[PDB]
RNA sequence: CGACUCUUAGCGGUGGAUCACUCGGCUCGUGCGUCGAUGAAGAACGCAGCUAGCUGCGAGAAUUAAUGUGAAUUGCAGGACACAUUGAUCAUCGACACUUCGAACGCACUUGCGGCCCCGGGUUCCUCCCGGGGCUACGCCUGUCUGAGCGUCGCU
RNA sequence: CACGAUCCUUCUGACCUUUUGGGUUUUAAGCAGGAGGUGUCAGAAAAGUUACCACAGGGAUAACUGGCUUGUGGCGGCCAAGCGUUCAUAGCGACGUCGCUUUUUGAUCCUUCGAUGUCGGCUCUUCCUAUCAUUGUGAAGCAGAAUUCACCAAGCGUUGGAUUGUUCACCCACUAAUAGGGAACGUGAGCUGGGUUUAGACCGUCGUGAGACAGGUUAGUUUUACCCUACUGAUGAUGUGUUGUUGCCAUGGUAAUCCUGCUCAGUACGAGAGGAACCGCAGGUUCAGACAUUUGGUGUAUGUGCUUGGCUGAGGAGCCAAUGGG
RNA sequence: AAGCAUCGCGAAGGCCCGCGGCGGGUGUUGACGCGAUGUGAUUUCUGCCCAGUGCUCUGAAUGUCAAAGUGAAGAAAUUCAAUGAAGCGCGGGUAAACGGCGGGAGUAACUAUGACUCUCUUAAGGUAGCCAAAUGCCUCGUCAUCUAAUUAGUGACGCGCAUGAAUGGAUGAACGAGAUUCCCACUGUCCCUACCUACUAUCCAGCGAAACCACAGCCAAGGGAACGGGCUUGGCGGAAUCAGCGGGGAAAGAAGACCCUGUUGAGCUUGACUCUAGUCUGGCACGGUGAAGAGACAUGUUUUUUCACUGACCCGGUGAGGCGG
RNA sequence: CCUCUGGCAUGUUGGAACAAUGUAGGUAAGGGAAGUCGGCAAGCCGGAUCCGUAACUUCGGGAUAAGGAUUGGCUCUAAGG
RNA sequence: UGGAGCCGCCGCAGGUGCAGAUCUUGGUGGUAGUAGCAAAUAUUCAAACGAGAACUUUGAAGGCCGAAGUGGAGAAGGGUUCCAUGUGAACAGCAGUUGAACAUGGGUCAGUCGGUCCUGAGAGAUGGGCGAGCGCCGUUCCGAAGGGACGGGCGAUGGCCUC
RNA sequence: GGCCCGUCUCGCCCGCCGCGCCGGGGAGGUGGAGCACGAGCGCACGUGUUAGGACCCGAAAGAUGGUGAACUAUGCCUGGGCAGGGCGAAGCCAGAGGAAACUCUGGUGGAGGUCCGUAGCGGUCCUGACGUGCAAAUCGGUCGUCCGACCUGGGUAUAGGGGCGAAAGACUAAUCGAACCAUCUAGUAGCUGGUUCCCUCCGAAGUUUCCCUCAGGAUAGCUGGCGCUCUCGCACACGCAGUUU
RNA sequence: ACCCACCCGACCCGUCUUGAAACACGGACCAAGGAGUCUAACACGUGCGCGAGUCGGGGGCUCGCACGAAAGCCGCCGUGG
RNA sequence: UAAGGCUAAAUACCGGCACGAGACCGAUAGUCAACAAGUACCGUAAGGGAAAGUUGAAAAGAACUUUGAAGAGAGAGUUCA
RNA sequence: CGCGACCUCAGAUCAGACGUGGCGACCCGCUGAAUUUAAGCAUAUUAGUCAGCGGAGGAGAAGAAACUAACCAGGAUUCCCUCAGUAACGGCGAGUGAACAGGGAAGAGCCCAGCGCCGAAUCCCCGCCCCGCGGCGGGGCGCGGGACAUGUGGCGUACGGAA
């Protein structure tokens, strides 16, 4: 399917 | 985790010896007869460069004494070694360099190398590149000669073992600084892989026992018992001192 | 009314559900219970008048012989045969045959190099050269021949 | 209230039972009662770390918003002992007291863990007023000038920089003034990514160590709009019989701003020092709406010179070099 | 990385592999070498601490310490005894081994600091150096300088939250797609935006996907699982579309990396618990010959000690070529 | 960068327009980093010959340091075998 | 409509009733004639064939690659892609009279060019050892590891038994 | 009330082939899943509870045996490749000075993990392009390096708790803080999700105690189903209650 | 029961939840598939047979089994449970 | 009566050859496989592994006419359709 | 320094035989987990189970008591029913777990070494003849080879055996 994002990139990030 | 760099190398594969253009063993000549009674003589035909060695080596022919045929040996060249030389060896050998002849002919004072550390070994101690050993002193009964070696240790010997007079040829090689990786790196690629040489300190805890931490530390001392698992015997090993 | 949109129905598309079939499976049972250096299983490459695949066979290659059967085979051709004759076509299968790899065997895996005996051309055993044929794995047993040993003796 | 199951051990007890084909003896095994302990006390035998991390799930549970609350912060009354030379209340206001506010921080955990992109700045619009300035006014401990206090009031404004990732802060400068906030602490398919907050590394402190640190440092991928709406503009739509005309106007929107100089005038006022204002007149700020006569900018009219390297044999005439260059 | 510095090993050895082998790698090697660690060119230095944890050296003088072996009593299973290996303890060394390196009071004819003194304390109590550093909480430290203005930069200062000497300290020319700060130049970075070119986007012919999709799609307020497209009450609502746009669909993407729970895990650590290859020691076996002597018990037995011997076993040499008489 | 030999048909299409946004190029008056976390981006500089070259230094470097001047076309001269 | 089997009652039996499982397999929409068919400067005129030409071919012009080539030959890899004739369904993201598509046939000739031989790093039998074992180790190491040759002698046959 | 077995306490007698450390009884308590004129066995259906793949789907992991070094990591063998400039190290020549030591000046010479800079190898910044791409990592400019620890073909070696690592837990065929393939395997799941026709009747709980228990069990409670035993509106009722007296 | 109109009523289902129209997840649409099974053991309830008994296995005797791998019978009828 | 040995039978049988049957499945089922299936296809390799049945009783499978370059149609015909 | 016995060992493309791989449902010998259960886990369990290696047969293995028992005694092995979820094992937890008897299916028992006796009375291979020859056998005849006294054959093996 669609690449959309990277492995380290992980959208919605709220550390 | 992993089985360590070290560990590694007992399994050969990529740390063997690079042997391709070695020029051969660098042996003595085999006891007989002659050597045994009286003294073979052999011409140096030449002198020798032998790829992962600092010194010098000689092609020096004999003629067999039972076949039609002229055999040939690799000396490690005694200082002063040349070409057109004739060199003698056996019981009854004259006693000047390039000239093996048993320890126990030889007087106290004497100065060899390429000695044989057992009779008939061909050539084990002392063969390095300004390096000889010294004759001390002979017990005539027992058979037995006391030889002191480069190390300091001053070792039994049999009598009978034969030795080459004179020192080693191409002393002081290590006195000249290297300055270049790269003259380095050519030193030991005629040799073994075992050059550029990462400190157990750098690496992750799997891979060695200093690895890991947030600062480059050893965290635990560095000298260690020899009753030591392979794989943790490592930095110093049964250290008596330590220090400067 | 106009176009467009929504709804229902008719008919047509798309799609392949349903139903109905079944030379396939799944399960249970019965009898027998058989591979191979006399070259297995497996693989390879071949072989049809037109044939690619599946099958069937091995340079005698969709098969030969034999026996049983008794007019076909058939997509088209062509043919045969006298189907009052060992005789088409199937079946069986006891005779014959069975390319190359493979335990795989002269040694190698290039399909490369050989040795040794015999035969035909080649010679006129002149060895060559070419072609054909038969041998040339390892292990082991029973014997056979040749041997080895300051192994144990005997006679000289 | 002051204490402890099974299993195991240990001690005590009977002329006790069994110890297996029978008998004797040691041994062991039973039966019955105490003791040896499980405090996580109805009773596993048990150290860390992970920022290299994983999986099952959880809004039963944190880290935002938003709710409730308002202690805390912010703002505002009431009372009136005082201050204010004198005089509670021009301006203030103790000891007490009553409130509002959600631009502070806490409580809390209702929503979201099959993810609502986590700070700041930029950019843009709109609202609030708890009004810094500007208009109109009441007050003074308002002579003038400067002023603080209050009212109507949010129309129009509220800037340029140095340091800092900053919010905040501070300083310089100008100004009429450099008021305060809100919009999911407005705004990442708007950017940016400096900072927080993966992985690489350094330092300090802590840790035996792996590693830790609202301790410092440096390096580190910022995806998608063609759907619906909203907004912007663009064709059209139903009606009027068709068509064209010139028109009206329901409803929406809406805009102007503040300053200087001159004059009044060294005048009023004032002991003086200082020092206004209304009407005029001349201009400027910010904003808005246009426009190109002029100045400037662009310029591939590829217009016209000039020039490099090359190429049509040369001249002349040209071309090529992603717009050859000027 | 060169350079420096430690450490192990003379080969029946150091280090290491391997399931096993008279196996293998280093090694066609022998300390100017092989192997194991640190630090990191040069210059200049490299202080003190062996208490702790390591490592190591010695060892009948000796606490404990297993199996076998020896004695003991017992009818025997047995029990008890003496004996006693490494290891622990006991005693030396070692910091270019891991590492570590203080705190009170008083004191100088203005004050202030404190050279000086007094204690209490450790294994020493941080030496040379260095500093608000990539290391300083307070912190935007203080002074100076750099600017009109500096939470920045530089230079100084040093009871330094929590600097510091091969866990290397201080330095330093050359070098660096390394981290800062300023100046000159240069610029559309900006004041402040503008015009031009090409390819797009646009319209057309031909061709033609995808994600996403409960239904859908105008607002205000209300209540509501405490931020509604749908509900209530209001405002309101007019086909079909085009180019744009990023406010909203708490848009899409991926069963939250954070956090917490699970009696789910994995990576790594060690003073976790339970084991284990390896290694060190002791016993029995292959394991023999002779000499001598020596104790212990007994009035022969056992323990054997040392010194030889060679025939097992091992190692080395060689085309097993001259060995012993 | 332009050319001959040889090779191609502009890289899976064409046509018409020349809007906004872009992607890739350029240019800008006056000022010159006031922008921004930060001169990011772009701009300056650039070849050669002739001068001239600092601190510091491991004496080797630094060094194209910095800072200057010249450069075309044409017609001659002199010097090198 | 369809064209060959099927039902009621009494009992027995079960792989017995779907809207959901980010369910499985297949199909179909809206999105949409939308995004899109924009890297590397470039095309134009005439003719031929042809049902039909923006794209084929020929000619003419204008352009580019600019000998570190968009030129001329190999290695590996492909495996008939090569060449010719024909087709215009499908495929070559427009078209095509074209193609590496499809269908018919053709097509690779060696003493000397390479494989072939050698040894390299290495691989690997035997002997030997290990091994529960398929086997492994080992490659000169615990091997009686040479089958060859010359010259002489003696025998045997095959040949003008001469040589 | 009684009887049987275990057990205790107290007691007094009987028996005989073997008189005994023999055997038998009595009274009174008390433990027993007992007896006290039997109810089981077999078959069938239903519900519940378990063990099994056990309602269906779902881990991260664990184990055994095999396949890969065509990418990449490192070693080894054999081949190939690297414009044009700058700086100008040793050595050498001449000239000048120097009494000597030797020193200056001009040349020549061409050193170097030397500088610029092409091919090559790389991959800094634009946090540019692209971001349902040309591309599952590409493009453009800008950059680093470019005689050496240089680049590179083929051959060859090392294999999974293993390799290889100038050390980033890097790389090991788009996969690495433990590769891939098949099996053990339908691994386990106190946790998500789903769980298929109608009518009818009854109809809860979130509280108990225990639990390495707190997102779960156990046990009480609350529910349903099956009943039974009786009662009397069949002029002829006892008992019971979320009351009150 | 097809379409249309009008008045009133009327948020989308599934699900976990104290609470869902939710700004909680799953769901574009349709077809087919798709989840409490079987074995064993226990317990209680119910139905049947026999009853101080009951029992059937296992084995055997009767058939080539068409229906049968059934059905029947057994001093085994009870070794045994 | 151990430290030596041989031995049919009742017993086992998801592999093979050859048969028989079914309260089974009926093409998303039943074996992966009703068909040119361990096929195509993928993967360096170990290994992975599909989809896919049905004209009609008979091919009687549409002669011929016509439009079109053709695919496609329009009539005609075959068939109970 | 010979020749000859034997012993222990080699080499033959010596003559003639056999073994090698496959299949693997069942069978024999080794080897041997971990998911899992215990609501955690380490013993236990999963399990002598999967994977691994070896070797077979139509079946294999087992088998003619160094057995059971404790009786008034049974009498090889295998299989079924039962014993029995019992005795026992077990963090005596989870869980695991046989045997004899009894009834059936079937039913079958034997041979060496030794100890002894018997002229090795025995065996293999050659070669000639007659039959028989697609599972190489019978009979005869050979001063034809060899094995064998370091022991072949007949009698005989515990139920006794020999003379
Ligand atoms: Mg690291
Ligand atoms: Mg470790
Ligand atoms: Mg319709
Ligand atoms: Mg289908
Ligand atoms: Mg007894
Ligand atoms: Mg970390
Ligand atoms: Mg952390
Ligand atoms: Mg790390
Ligand atoms: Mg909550
Ligand atoms: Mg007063
Ligand atoms: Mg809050
Ligand atoms: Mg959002
Ligand atoms: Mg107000
Ligand atoms: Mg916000
Ligand atoms: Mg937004
Ligand atoms: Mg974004
Ligand atoms: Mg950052
Ligand atoms: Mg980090
Ligand atoms: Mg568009
Ligand atoms: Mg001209
Ligand atoms: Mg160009
Ligand atoms: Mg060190
Ligand atoms: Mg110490
Ligand atoms: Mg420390
Ligand atoms: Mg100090
Ligand atoms: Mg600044
Ligand atoms: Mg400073
Ligand atoms: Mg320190
Ligand atoms: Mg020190
Ligand atoms: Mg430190
Ligand atoms: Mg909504
Ligand atoms: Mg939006
Ligand atoms: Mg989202
Ligand atoms: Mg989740
Ligand atoms: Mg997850
Ligand atoms: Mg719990
Ligand atoms: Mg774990
Ligand atoms: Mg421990
Ligand atoms: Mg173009
Ligand atoms: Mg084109
Ligand atoms: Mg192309
Ligand atoms: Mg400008
Ligand atoms: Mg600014
Ligand atoms: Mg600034
Ligand atoms: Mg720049
Ligand atoms: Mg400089
Ligand atoms: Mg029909
Ligand atoms: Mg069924
Ligand atoms: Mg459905
Ligand atoms: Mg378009
Ligand atoms: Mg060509
Ligand atoms: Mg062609
Ligand atoms: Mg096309
Ligand atoms: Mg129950
Ligand atoms: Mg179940
Ligand atoms: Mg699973
Ligand atoms: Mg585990
Ligand atoms: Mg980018
Ligand atoms: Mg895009
Ligand atoms: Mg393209
Ligand atoms: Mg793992
Ligand atoms: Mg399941
Ligand atoms: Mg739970
Ligand atoms: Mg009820
Ligand atoms: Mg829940
Ligand atoms: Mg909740
Ligand atoms: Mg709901
Ligand atoms: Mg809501
Ligand atoms: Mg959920
Ligand atoms: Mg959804
Ligand atoms: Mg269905
Ligand atoms: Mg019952
Ligand atoms: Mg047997
Ligand atoms: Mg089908
Ligand atoms: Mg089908
Ligand atoms: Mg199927
Ligand atoms: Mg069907
Ligand atoms: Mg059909
Ligand atoms: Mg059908
Ligand atoms: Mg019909
Ligand atoms: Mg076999
Ligand atoms: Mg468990
Ligand atoms: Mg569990
Ligand atoms: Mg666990
Ligand atoms: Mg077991
Ligand atoms: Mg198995
Ligand atoms: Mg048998
Ligand atoms: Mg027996
Ligand atoms: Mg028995
Ligand atoms: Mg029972
Ligand atoms: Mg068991
Ligand atoms: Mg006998």
């Amino acid at each position: 399917g669609m690449w959309r994002f990277y492995t380290e990139d992980s959208p919605g990030l709220k550390v | 985790g992993r089985v360590i760099r070290g560990q590694r190398k007992g399994a050969g594969s990529v740390f063997r010896a690079h042997v391709k253009h070695r020029k051969g063993a660098a042996r003595l000549r085999a006891v007989d007869f002659a050597e045994r009674h009286g003294y073979i003589k052999g011409i140096v035909k030449d002198i020798i460069h032998d790829p992962g060695r600092g010194a010098p080596l000689a092609k020096v022919v004999f003629r067999d004494p039972y076949r039609f045929k002229k055999r040939t040996e690799l000396f490690i060249a005694a200082e002063g070694i040349h070409t057109g030389q004739f060199v003698y060896c056996g019981k009854k050998a004259q006693l000047n360099i390039g000239n093996v002849l048993p320890v126990g002919t030889m007087p106290e004072g004497t100065i060899v190398c390429c000695l044989e550390e057992k009779p008939g070994d061909r050539g084990k101690l002392a063969r390095a590149s300004g390096n000889y050993a010294t004759v001390i002193s002979h017990n005539p009964e027992t058979k037995k000669t006391r030889v002191k070696l480069p190390s300091g240790s001053k070792k039994v010997i049999s009598s009978a073992n034969r030795a080459v007079v004179g020192v080693v040829a191409g002393g002081g090689r290590i006195d000249k600084p290297i300055l270049k990786a790269g003259r380095a790196y050519h030193k030991y690629k005629a040799k073994r892989n075992c050059w550029p040489r990462v400190r157990g300190v750098a690496m992750n805890p799997v891979e060695h026992p200093f690895g890991g931490g947030n600062h480059q530390h050893i965290g635990k001392p560095s000298t260690i018992r020899r009753d030591a698992p392979a794989g943790r015997k490592v930095g110093l090993i049964a250290a008596r001192r330590t220090g400067r």
